[PDB]
């Protein structure tokens, strides 16, 4: 297995064989595009007319690639395709208690009408979240599950949960110029911790205006009172949001009538749109945000009955 | 200066010595190996007009793995030992029709055509993975593919001969 | 003799090998280049200058093309109000300005991105509002008017009156526009290999543009890839641009377009807008009804009044109605022309019938199953347009719907469904159909073939009709067996040409299994005649014996054939003379729940009746019924184009425009034909199949509604006898904000 080079009218491409490699390129080529299955940068080059003259494909690094089971949740590579993830994700599920699969199964919901198995089986993990996309279907359970992050450059090496703080603007995210993304560990959930997800199924816009959903409530042992409650938003802002102002009034509360309508009047400030806010139908995602909370709300309660 | 990118196609040798990184998997197939049965049918990975199936051995896993992909959005600088299957390494007319080839023929699922080579290669890789699969196994498989002319129900219909 | 049997599509088994030749898979010429178009970003605007450098510095790239360069005229298009390439000023986005050509579709790509115009952008008028408010019409208002409307609407118990919106639609047929154009270099001959429907116009409206007589292009066409009436003439805007590449290169040329080209450039279904007031007595009777319909035509006239007249016959539905006045007018805007698509103005008028027809049933309280029936049409009764209804099946086909779909039983368990239910609702609607047969245009009802035995007895047969997916050849091979009386491994059809049927309508109006089935018959008729009198001679011989004896005594085994529609001339000045031919009828019945909640909902069963007379084969019918009622169901429910502002769609492609998916379709998908209904007026008592299915798939649209009805007698103001605008189509925005609840507000 060696690095492989390739050169066209426009590009250069070369296939990362090693970690060391990938890395010294991306510090060579700090600028360089890290291509997997291409579904995001082939559009990109083809309909935004975005040209990329130097492309490292890492998808055959073994770090990259790599499925870990650990004692905090499971690790994928960052090149582990969505279709792995998924088979990854729905033999865990089947094996393990329900309660510590809410978060598997979370991510498994957005997967579900996610495409179809040609894109499944070539996108990449790492892909869908370096992208950034406002409309990722990922990035949103991620966020709220804080799902930990392993980045990697020449020499240094962190480990971040996704918090709000991770996608500053639009289609950036927090790494600098000579990191890659190298694996994604995704959280068992625990004993009085439920989670869910939702998305809109339509979309008439390139990448605004869908609303999608990670929701997370964290009880106190045995009760119904909030300790940590997360509700990040894609479709909603040129980003991956987080309803950070409205989840830290619900802190300590009871989860009753009172926590809904009160949740429900924190979103519809918090996350309000101007009339003239990209991707129009304003009402619609509105009541989304509120329409998800609330499936939220009444699935947690039977989730305690 | 540059490397040779070989793969295989229908179990024949593919070696490009001057392979360019913007070049996709459905051009090479239509325009360089003169493959015409996948078709572009919008070039976004979103119909499955283009699709095959690639087939690799799988260093991790162990195994020689068999999956669908979008030809349209493959470039081929990810192929290097990498083997494809289209619609016309799986049977002909000339020869002999793979059974889904036939089923899907005699089934009347297809009219116009055109999202029949995509749809045969989605079902024909779901045998590779699970020669006896379910119902909803089989509705799954093609959640990549649309066809405008049929309404789907005969499709289904003559590949549910398939499960149990 | 397999006329009636459910023989499959002859190249289906061609088609599952990727054997089957479309367009694009023509092998390269080694001189081929490549044409893409270079198209408006303005939807009005005057051209400043056009700046090629860039372009020149792509590799392979050979030359810019535009109306400079054009050798014969540059206006073209159906009345003669487009222009090839645009001159001074474009008047929409995607209006096309010129070509480059290549020598790879790539290189054609990249070179045209990097052509730069300069604009003044000019006001603009995009919406059927601005329109109106402009008086920017094409041509003067369409109207069909019968009885006293100033009587009825003294006599109505009630009115109910509103306006209703229907979007376009993308056609989305599989294989988008593509043409090869070959120059032979003598005397300006050109040879076309096109995906289209109108080989005839295409042929014309090349010659045209090269300045030559029509009798030097050849137009062949093997098969499309779907057309669904938007290859009918919008196919010329490809193929004019490559013949004028071929014209001036001298080298062979080709274009396909890619997707995002094709939905912005080819025009679509006609978006309406309908104006109405019905009035009615307490009864759910219709006295009288007056409904103004608007279309979206876009930058040309192409097909568009023939759409709205078509639009016009079909606004009654199945019903009568003594007093009735619609009038039609064409918006002129800058958009994309908007162009046929099955239905052809059918769709849109049976819509806004049903629409008011649910608002009646509504406003008396009554079931819409009664008010439907007690408003339906009886046989031998006259239509709006005075034309009778012989034949008139839909009393049949709604009984038998009634029954097989168990429609009283489930409306009862619908009802309990929804008062089990809180975030859910489910709804059911029952709908009828009929839907006229013939070109509303006289001239274009008449169908030409040849057909020529060759000396062992195989048969060639050419047809003026052209195969997009909808079995034609595979029925006409039926027909010619069946009329011969040899098995159809005899017989091949392999494409249709200008050179062996010319002056052909385009394949469309649902119409070609009819008149070209006619014609295939007559000319077999005659080679049958002609062998006769060596049947004699011969008559414990073969088929090859008939015909070698026939060939060795110098008797011709080639012939024409030809078919004009009987009795067709409606005429708008006295309301008078058929429009038809006959009509196909049908009903469906289909049930849907609805989330409340998110304003997504599934299909759950549907059932379908179709009258499609005597079959000549149950499996293509059946295949029409259900592929037109998926394009309905998307019609009304699923697609959806959207503008910016400034008139620049942004729908493109398949991840924003989304038509069904396998798993779209009712769980439950029954579709019949109705038996023991010969049709008298065609071939081999049989009924054209290919359109008047689609609108069915309105009865899923109008399920919808009677689910977004119960979720607001559940959640807002629970007046039974309450009405809301719901516009099609109905996508989960809109179902979601229909259902008002305390989250809406
Ligand atoms: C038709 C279709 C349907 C889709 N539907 C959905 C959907 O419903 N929901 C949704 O969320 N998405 C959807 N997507 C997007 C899809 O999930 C992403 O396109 C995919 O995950 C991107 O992965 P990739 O490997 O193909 O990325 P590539 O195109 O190869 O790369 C994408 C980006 O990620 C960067 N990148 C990749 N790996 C790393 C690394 N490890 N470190 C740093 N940067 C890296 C690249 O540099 C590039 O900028 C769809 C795409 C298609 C074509
Ligand atoms: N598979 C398929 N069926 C189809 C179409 C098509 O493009 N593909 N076009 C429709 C339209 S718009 C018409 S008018 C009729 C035309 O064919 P016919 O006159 O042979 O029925 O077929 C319909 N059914
Ligand atoms: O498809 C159609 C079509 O093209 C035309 C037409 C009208 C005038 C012309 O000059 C011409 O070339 C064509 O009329 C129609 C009338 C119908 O009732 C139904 C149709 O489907 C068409
Ligand atoms: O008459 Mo079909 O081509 S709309
Ligand atoms: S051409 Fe449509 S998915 Fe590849
Ligand atoms: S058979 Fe025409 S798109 Fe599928």
């Amino acid at each position: 297995p060696k690095q492989l080079r390739f050169e066209g009218e426009r590009v250069t491409w070369i296939q990362a064989s090693t970690l060391k490699e990938l890395l010294d390129l991306k510090a060579q080529h700090p600028e360089a595009k890290l291509v997997v299955g291409n579904t995001e940068i082939g559009i990109e080059m083809k309909f935004k007319n975005q040209l990329f003259p130097m492309i490292i494909c890492p998808a055959w690094i073994p770090e990259l690639n790599a499925v870990e089971h650990g004692p905090e949740g499971i690790s994928f590579g960052a090149a582990c395709a969505l279709s792995s993830v998924e088979k990854t994700l729905l033999e865990a599920v089947a094996k393990l208690p329900t309660q510590k699969t809410e978060v598997f199964r979370g991510v498994l919901e957005q997967l579900r009408w996610f495409a179809g198995k040609q894109v499944k089986s070539v996108a990449s993990l790492g892909g869908n979240i370096i992208t950034a996309s406002p409309i990722s279907d990922l990035n949103p359970v991620f966020m709220a599950s804080g799902t930990k992050l392993t980045i990697v450059s020449r020499g240094t090496r962190r480990t971040v949960p996704m918090d709000h703080t991770f996608f500053p603007s639009y289609r950036k995210t927090l790494l600098g110029p000579e990191e890659i993304l190298l694996s994604i560990e995704i959280p068992y959930s625990r004993e009085d911790e439920f989670f869910s997800a939702f998305k809109q199924a339509s979309r008439r816009e390139d990448d605004i205006a869908k609303v999608t959903c990670g929701m997370r409530v964290l009880f106190q042992p045995g009760s119904m009172q909030v300790k940590e409650l997360a509700l990040c938003y894609g479709g909603m802002a040129d980003r991956t949001i987080s309803a950070l102002k409205t989840t830290q009034k619900q802190l300590s509360k009871f989860w009753n009538e009172k926590l809904l309508q009160d949740v429900c009047a924190g979103l519809a400030e918090e996350l309000s749109l101007s009339p003239d806010a990209p991707g129009g139908m304003i009402e619609f995602r509105r009541t989304l945000t509120l329409s998800f909370f609330f499936k939220f709300y009444l699935t947690v309660l039977k989730k305690l009955g | 200066t540059a490397d040779e990118l070989v793969f295989f196609v229908n179990g024949k040798k593919v070696v490009e010595k001057n392979a360019d990184p913007e070049t996709t998997l459905l051009a090479y197939l239509r325009r360089k190996l003169g493959l015409r049965g996948t078709k572009l049918g919008c070039g976004e990975g979103g119909c499955g007009a283009c699709t095959v199936m690639l087939s690799k051995y799988d260093r991790l896993q162990d195994k020689i793995i068999h999956f669908s992909a979008n030809a349209c959005l493959a470039p081929i600088c990810t192929l290097h030992h990498v083997a494809v299957t289209t619609v016309e390494g799986i049977g002909s007319t000339k020869t002999r029709l793979h059974p889904v080839q036939e089923r899907i023929a005699k089934s009347h699922g297809s009219q116009c055509g055109f999202c029949t080579p995509g749809i045969v290669m989605s079902m024909y890789t779901l045998l590779r993975n699970q020669p006896e699969p379910t119902v909803e196994e089989i509705e799954d498989a093609f959640q990549g593919n649309l066809c405008r002319c049929t309404g789907y129900r005969p499709i289904l219909q003559g590949f549910r001969t398939f499960a149990k | 003799d397999t006329v009636g049997r459910p023989l499959p599509h002859l190249a289906a088994a061609m088609q599952a090998s990727g054997e089957a030749v479309y367009c694009d898979d023509i092998p390269r010429y080694e001189n081929e280049l490549f044409l893409r178009l270079v198209t408006s970003t303005r939807a009005h605007a005057k051209i400043k200058s056009i700046d090629v450098s860039e372009a020149q510095k792509v590799p392979g790239f050979v030359c810019f093309l535009s109306a400079d360069d054009i050798p014969g005229s540059n206006e073209t298009g159906l009345f003669n109000d487009e222009t090839v390439f645009a001159k001074d000023t474009v008047t929409c986005v995607g209006h096309i300005i010129g070509a480059v050509v290549a020598d790879t579709p790539e290189h054609a790509e990249r070179a045209a991105h990097v052509v730069k115009v300069t604009y003044e952008d000019l006001p603009a008028i995009i919406t059927i509002e601005d329109a109106i408010k402009n008086n920017s019409f094409y041509g003067s208002e369409l109207k069909i008017e019968k009885g006293d409307l100033k009587k009825g609407f003294s006599e109505a118990d009630n009115v109910v009156s509103g306006e209703l919106y229907i979007g376009g639609q993308d056609h989305f047929y599989l294989e988008t526009h593509c043409t090869i154009a070959i120059p032979k270099g003598e005397e300006g001959e050109m040879e076309l290999f096109v995906s289209t429907q109108n080989a005839m116009k295409t042929q014309s409206f090349v010659a045209k543009m090269l300045g030559v007589p029509v009798n030097r292009i050849l137009v062949r066409v093997k098969r499309m890839g779907g057309g669904f009436g938007g290859k009918e003439t919008r196919s010329t805007l490809v193929s004019v641009a490559v013949a004028l590449a071929a014209y001036k290169t001298g080298h062979p040329v080709r274009c396909m377009l890619d997707r995002n080209e094709d939905m912005l450039i080819t025009g679509g279904r006609h978006p309406f807008l309908a104006r109405y007031k019905v009035g009615f007595m307490k009864t759910g009777t219709i006295v009288a009804l007056e409904v103004d319909h608007y279309s979206n035509a876009g930058n040309s006239r192409d097909l568009s009044h023939s759409i709205m007249e078509r639009a016009l016959f079909h606004m009654d539905n199945c019903y009568k109605i003594p007093n009735i006045r619609g009038t039609g007018r064409l918006c002129k805007t800058n958009l994309s022309s908007n162009t046929a698509f099955r239905g052809f103005g059918g769709p849109q008028a049976l819509f806004i019938a049903e629409n008011w027809m649910s608002e009646v049933a509504v406003t008396c309280g009554l079931p819409a199953e009664e008010v439907r029936w007690k408003n339906m049409y009886k046989e031998g009764d006259l239509t709006h347009f005075n034309q009778r209804l012989e034949g008139f099946s839909v009393p049949r086909c709604w009984d038998e719907c009634l029954k097989s779909s168990q429609y009283y039983a489930r409306k009862s368990e619908v009802d309990k469904f929804n008062k089990e239910n809180c975030w859910k609702k489910r709804g059911l609607c029952i709908i009828p159909t009929k839907f006229g047969i013939s070109f509303t245009v006289p001239f274009l009802n008449q169908a030409g073939a040849l057909i020529h035995v060759y000396t062992d007895g195989s048969v060639l047969v050419s047809h003026g009709g052209t195969e997009m997916g909808q079995g034609l050849h595979t029925k006409m091979v039926q027909v010619a067996s069946k009329a011969l009386k040899i098995p159809i491994s005899k017989i091949y059809i392999s494409e249709t040409s200008t050179n062996t049927v010319p002056n052909s309508s385009p394949t469309a109006a649902s119409v070609s299994t009819d008149i070209y089935g006619q014609a295939v018959y007559e000319a077999c008729q005659t080679i049958l005649k002609r062998l006769e009198p060596f049947k004699k001679k011969n008559p414990d011989g073969s088929w090859e014996d008939w015909v070698m004896a026939a060939y060795q005594d110098r008797v011709s085994l080639s012939t024409t054939g030809f078919y004009r529609t009987p009795n067709l001339g409606y005429s708008f000045e006295t309301n008078s003379g058929n429009a038809f031919h006959y009509f196909t009828y049908g009903v469906a019945c289909s049930e849907v729940e609805i989330d409340c909640l998110t304003g997504d909902h599934k299909n759950l069963r549907t059932d379908i009746v179709m009258d499609v007379g005597s079959s000549l084969n149950p499996a293509i019918d059946i295949g029409q019924v259900e592929g037109a009622f998926v394009q309905g169901l998307g019609l009304f429910t699923l697609e959806e184009l959207h503008y910016s502002p400034e008139g620049s769609l942004h729908t493109r492609g398949p991840s924003t425009y989304k038509i069904p998916a396998f798993g779209s379709i009712p769980t439950e998908f029954r579709v019949s034909l109705l038996r023991d209904c010969p049709n008298k007026k065609a071939i081999y008592a049989s009924k054209a199949v290919g359109e008047p299915p689609l609108f069915l798939g309105a009865s899923v649209f109008f399920a919808i509604k009677d689910a977004i009805r119960a979720a607001r007698a559940q959640h807002t103001n629970n007046n039974t006898k309450e009405l809301f605008r719901l516009d099609s189509p109905a996508t989960p925005e809109k179902i979601r904000n229909a259902c008002v609840d305390k989250f809406t507000t």
